[PDB]
């Protein structure tokens, strides 16, 4: 949406002859990359699942077993 | 003992399954509700037209027992006897939405009888005429031929009584006939226009809906060269049982220049669903990006405060009133002006005339703004990826970009004091042509100080035009307001069929369409439901000129909530117009004709005496 | 339009548990009619109209080794 | 005029608790019985009464409530501007 308008506004200027993301795009930028940061030093998870038996299934000890 | 309620119907005129004029449309509009009705029992005849005919229609072999039913067999009959004395036809379905079954007269297979017939008409009536008419010799050869197979059809069949509708005078010449040899069948006939009346406002001027009481009875037939032929129209009318014009207004002139007052009018319908995302929103954007290229260079104003008018069809300059349209329009930007509007109207003018092919000077504004939106768009996915990469990594325009964005400006430059045109072609005969002459004389020349913006396009839109893309019912759909001042117009499908389409209109009186759309709607309640009617008969042509640009005025004046629930009622009214409403108008003639021949037996059925005077009267 | 009217007829039928109507013949076989080639007429070897036609170097190879 | 513009106000202070659900009922059953028409009006109605619910117009009632406030706390002062 904030680029469809840098569009509107570019092509507007050109065919009216004779930061162009207004500060309200700026905002909700700004906003939706700290809705990305990482809780404090916790990793990209092995899992993305809540698995039953967590704790005794195969193919995650192993993984976490070899420190991947 | 003739049946009056199963009984069966013959529909006649020149346009069956081949283009000629309008009504080519009206008998096909109106075929899936009058079939549904009759099914196998209604039959469209026709004259042959040998080129076109093998694309309209399905050829079909009725000799097979199949071909008919038991019941309907009489017409197989009359058909073989038809065949048997060299008479030839094709039969078989039109191939138009329902299928209706058709009857097509080879007029070739019988231009032997010519000599005997072109005779035994005007020694029933007068004398005879140069063999210089192609047309009512085929109208003559038409009618006889059709009076011939209603004969054998009426000799044949004796379960049904048949109703013959005619279409026109064209085809009108089996009417008389019809009376004068007393044949078992009733006779309906339509005129969609006087021929008295297209003569008369042809050139020129007689106030003509004001002094035609006061017209020369024979004499004007006579000066136009028209005389022979106003005669079967005249000849016609009379003959029938029911005399039909399609408008109130049409009825005025069907009265006092062939001495009948109709005893009704069936207006024309269309079939609705056949028009009816947001479409206006969508195809206005279509025609913004011609708005764009077109004022190209210089584009000192607003489109999302910009207006879109039109007026489109034949390019019959004075009938179709561009004349005023113009005119108007000059007086508009006048006031538009003095209360220092914001507001700009572009009017576009789609009248096909001769032309040599799009303007360069209009091809190069539709291809540089075609080349800025893909930079522009380029340039903008690019600055895209950048802004969500960086975004998702944690923790604008390039130069590249701006070198090609300030050449597609370069590319946009307008010629120096050059402006912009009043035509997207090259105009065959430029100087002399109707409309850029009047354009000239009003002055409006697209210079930036006016608000109201002229464009002719004399060309019907089709989809892929280069310069405005689009259909001409996208063309529609995508215009604010239509506009239709006309002054001799008998229906007029495009008033009809711009407000099917849901878009507000301005119409006339003396337009068969308005007419029918004032006598619908209460007078006032017609400016809010999107229909302006401008009186063209009973005031001053600058009276009505006045009126024309009040109403424009009004439109313009108008918040965009306003035009919506305006644009609504449009909508809300497109269901008065659909054949399931105007065909009841087909059913009343029919009826009354069942009547008026059939009189006893009439009031036998009905249990009652109702009064055959008119059409509506008997309901 | 006479698919995904098709389309439409059968996802009904389906979805309610427990194809070409005439109107659709009607103007597909007039679509075909439409198309019919002149009779004994080819395909044509150019698409424009050309102004010095029976001079053009092309055109002449073409028609002399006959495609 | 509430109908038209799309707010049906169940009486709920006055009424029994159940002579409200029955006016709810009605409501309803009022609502139901339009054709296809008489609806997408009222729903040009309701969107039209949008402009009575912007903060560009409530706040006037935040910025009264400021004024008084200065009003009422340097009262003559206030009396002079
Ligand atoms: O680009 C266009 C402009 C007009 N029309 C049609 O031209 C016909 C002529 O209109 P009408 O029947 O009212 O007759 P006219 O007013 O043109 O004499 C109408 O059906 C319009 O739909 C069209 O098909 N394409």
């Amino acid at each position: 949406e904030v680029t469809t308008s840098i569009g509107k506004r570019i092509f507007d200027h050109a065919i009216r002859y004779p930061e162009l993301l207004k500060s309200s795009d700026k905002v909700m930028l700004k906003r939706r990359i700290l809705a990305l940061r990482r809780p404090e030093g916790q990793l990209p998870p092995i899992v993305t699942h809540n698995m039953v038996d967590d704790a005794n299934d195969l193919i995650l000890n192993k993984i976490r077993q070899v420190q991947l | 003992s003739r049946d009056l309620q199963n009984h069966l119907l013959f529909e006649t005129a020149t346009e069956v399954a081949n283009r000629v004029g309008g009504i080519y449309s009206v008998l096909k509009s109106k075929a899936p509700i009058t079939v549904a009705q009759y099914k196998d029992h209604y039959h469209l005849i026709g004259p042959l037209n040998k080129a076109t005919y093998q694309n309209e229609v399905d050829i079909l072999d009725w000799k097979k027992p199949e071909a008919f039913s038991d019941e309907m067999r009489p017409v197989q009959h009359a058909l073989q006897t038809m065949e048997s004395r060299g008479v030839h036809f094709v039969y078989g379905r039109w191939l138009i939405e329902g299928a209706p079954k058709v009857i097509l007269f080879d007029l070739d297979s019988v231009r032997g009888y010519s000599n005997e017939w072109k005779g035994d008409l005007w020694s029933l009536v007068g004398i005879p005429s140069p063999e210089n008419d192609f047309e009512t010799n085929d109208a003559i050869l038409l009618g006889y031929t059709v009076a011939w197979f209603l004969g054998e059809v009426a000799h044949l069949d004796s379960q049904h009584a048949i109703v013959a509708h005619f279409h026109e005078w064209l085809a009108g010449v089996a009417l008389p006939l019809c009376r004068k040899r007393r044949i078992d069948v009733v006779t309906i006939f339509t005129t969609h226009a006087t021929l008295l009346g297209r003569y008369l406002c042809a050139s020129g001027s007689f106030d003509f809906y004001n002094c035609l009481e006061s017209v020369d009875v024979d004499h004007e037939a006579g000066r136009f060269g028209i005389y022979h032929r106003y005669c079967i129209e005249r000849a016609a009318a009379h003959s029938a049982d029911v005399f039909t014009t399609v408008s109130q207004i049409t009825a005025f002139e069907a009265e006092h220049l062939l001495k009948r007052k109709p005893d009704g009018i069936l207006p024309n319908g269309l079939n609705v669903i056949k028009f009816q995302q947001n479409l206006h929103a969508l195809k206005k954007e279509k025609i913004n990006d011609f708005v764009r290229g077109h004022f190209h260079g210089c584009f000192d104003f607003d489109l999302d405060n910009t207006l879109y008018f039109f007026i489109a069809g034949r390019y019959e300059y004075k009938n179709k009133g561009a004349d005023m349209f113009i005119e108007a329009l000059a007086r508009l930007n006048y006031r538009l002006k003095v209360s220092g509007s914001k507001k700009t109207v572009v009017a576009f003018i789609v009248m096909p005339a001769k032309n040599n092919s799009f303007t360069v000077e209009a091809l190069k504004g539709q291809a540089e703004v075609r080349a800025l939106e893909n930079t522009v768009h380029e340039v903008t996915t690019s600055i895209g990826k950048r802004i969500f990469d960086h975004a998702i990594r944690y923790p604008l325009l390039k130069s590249s970009d701006k070198v090609m964005l300030k050449r597609r400006i370069l590319a946009l430059r307008r010629p120096e004091g050059q402006l912009p045109p009043i035509v997207t072609h090259n105009m065959v005969d430029d100087a002399n042509d109707l409309i850029l002459n009047k354009i000239r004389q009003v002055q409006l020349f697209n210079s930036p100080s006016d608000r109201v913006k002229m464009i002719f396009h004399p060309e019907f839109l089709n989809a892929n035009n280069p310069i405005l893309g689009l259909d001409y019912d996208e063309f529609v759909r995508g215009c604010h307001l239509g506009v239709f001042p006309s002054y001799y117009e008998p229906w007029g499908y495009t008033p009809a069929e711009c407000t099917v389409m849901g878009v507000p209109s301005i119409t006339t009186n003396v337009s068969g369409f308005g007419s029918y759309m004032e006598d619908l709607i209460e007078t006032n309640q017609a400016k809010d439901y999107g229909i302006y009617i401008v009186d063209r008969r009973f005031k001053a042509p600058d009276e009505s000129v006045e009126q024309l640009v009040d109403y424009m005025e009004e439109f313009v004046k108008k918040t965009r909530r306003q035009r919506i629930n305006q644009r609504n009622a449009t909508e809300a009214l497109s269901d008065l117009l659909d054949w399931k409403r105007m065909g009841l108008e087909y059913v009343k003639a029919r009826q009354l004709a069942l009547r008026r021949g059939y009189p006893d037996q009439f009031r036998e059925l009905v249990g009652e005496e109702l009064n055959d005077s008119n059409m509506d009267a008997l309901a």
